[PDB]
């Protein structure tokens, strides 16, 4: 399966966007599902993750309670939702999907290593 | 407490152990007491508490290594399985199943769902050969779980893991399923030898949900509908009653309720 990713661009201090990932084919929707980023220089985030169901949801401790990761298996597309955006949020977000499992520990949702297939990173920019 | 333990090892060869250890289950499977032409019928998955639908089944090598496996009781097949503290499910292709599934190994540590689904075609991809290429036998059955175990620990790959799942269910599932099929293990033991399933056996694993339709819609046994298997000699041929397949058929799925 490959994945395409939405969204992203200039937002301002405080603001909001939402990143969606449409799935095209493969085992989309039997997967688990989980987003991460990176600024330049600085180190690779676990962002978000999302089970097949998808009833459990991580989220970096950071974000917490701040994004939302969302998912339609109808439509095909996996959605992270960022609301309230602090400067350290700018970075190119990642879509990542494994096919092998509906659903991880978190100990492996957190780690890139985990996931088997990626999107192309949305970049993501917020002004102040 | 928590669900049935029927447990058995690959250490002690004993090919009467073996058949005991198939009763254990299918003890464990149903109660009998429903029957339908002395064929017993598995619990009716409607009603069903969890707490009683599900029955794990502990395997030992000869490298001593230990995992245990969780059957529905309703179909007898494997829902999933733990070594050490981790716990692998297939994927469970309804919302229902999904929920009861929580229910094992609750106290395991890293609960992972499979994206895949733990029926055949399915498995004959992963293991990259198929039901009729791969061995079974005593011999796989110490090597299928010394892949199950090291699963967990990354050590084994999924082809081969997928390929330790088709041996797996095939020797206990299947087996507690069909008295035939049950059997036909025993063989490979007794004389120690190791080998792939005949059509006698594959077309009766894809017949198994099947049968249990036809037999218990059957009109006082009668088949309304014919059903082709195979025999070794690959040769098809129709089965219209349930009479031949009393040696054969172990356990039904319950399909419907029993006639006057």
């Amino acid at each position: 399966v490959q994945l395409v990713e939405t969204g992203g661009g200039t937002v301002q201090t405080g603001g909001s966007l939402r990143l969606s990932c449409s799935a095209s084919g493969g085992s989309f929707s039997r997967n688990a599902m989980g987003w991460f980023r990176q600024a330049p220089g600085k180190e690779r985030e676990f962002v978000a993750a999302i089970n097949w169901s998808a009833s459990s949801t991580y989220y970096r401790d950071s974000v917490k309670g701040r994004f939302t990761v969302s998912r339609d298996n109808a439509k095909n597309t996996v959605y992270l939702h960022l609301n309230s955006l602090k400067l350290e949020d700018t970075a190119a977000y990642y879509c990542a999907g494994s096919s092998v499992y509906a659903e991880m520990p978190y100990a492996d949702s957190v780690k890139a290593t985990s996931y088997n297939y990626w999107g192309q990173g949305t970049q993501v920019t917020v002004s102040s | 407490k928590q669900y049935p333990i029927i447990n058995f090892t690959t250490a002690g060869a004993t090919v009467q152990s073996y058949t005991n250890f198939i009763r254990a289950v299918r003890g464990r499977l149903t109660t009998g007491a429903d029957v339908r032409h002395e064929i017993p019928v598995l619990p009716n998955r409607v009603g069903l508490p969890i707490n009683q639908r599900f029955i794990l089944v502990e395997l030992s090598n000869h490298a001593e290594l230990s995992v245990t496996l969780a059957l529905d009781v309703t179909n007898a097949y494997v829902v999933g399985y733990r070594a050490g503290n981790s716990a692998y499910f297939f994927h469970p292709d309804n919302q229902e199943d999904a929920e009861a599934i929580t229910h094992l190994f609750t106290d395991v540590q890293n609960r992972y769902t499979f994206a895949f689904g733990g029926n055949y075609d399915r498995l004959e991809q992963l293991a990259g050969n198929l039901r009729e290429n791969i061995e079974l036998g005593n011999g796989p059955l110490e090597e299928a779980i010394s892949a199950l175990y090291y699963y967990s620990t990354g050590g084994t790959q999924l082809p081969t893991l997928a390929r330790s799942f088709i041996i797996c269910i095939q020797m206990i599932s299947e087996a507690a399923r069909f008295q035939y099929i049950e059997g036909e293990m025993r063989t490979r033991i007794r004389y120690n030898r190791r080998s792939a399933p005949d059509p006698s056996v594959i077309t009766l694993e894809n017949s198994w949900g099947r049968l249990s339709t036809a037999i218990q819609e059957s009109n006082q046994g009668a088949f309304a509908s014919p059903i082709q298997l195979q025999r070794r000699n690959g040769s098809k041929f129709s089965v219209y009653d349930v009479s031949i397949l009393i040696p054969i058929i172990a356990l039904m799925v319950y399909r419907c309720a029993p006639p006057p």
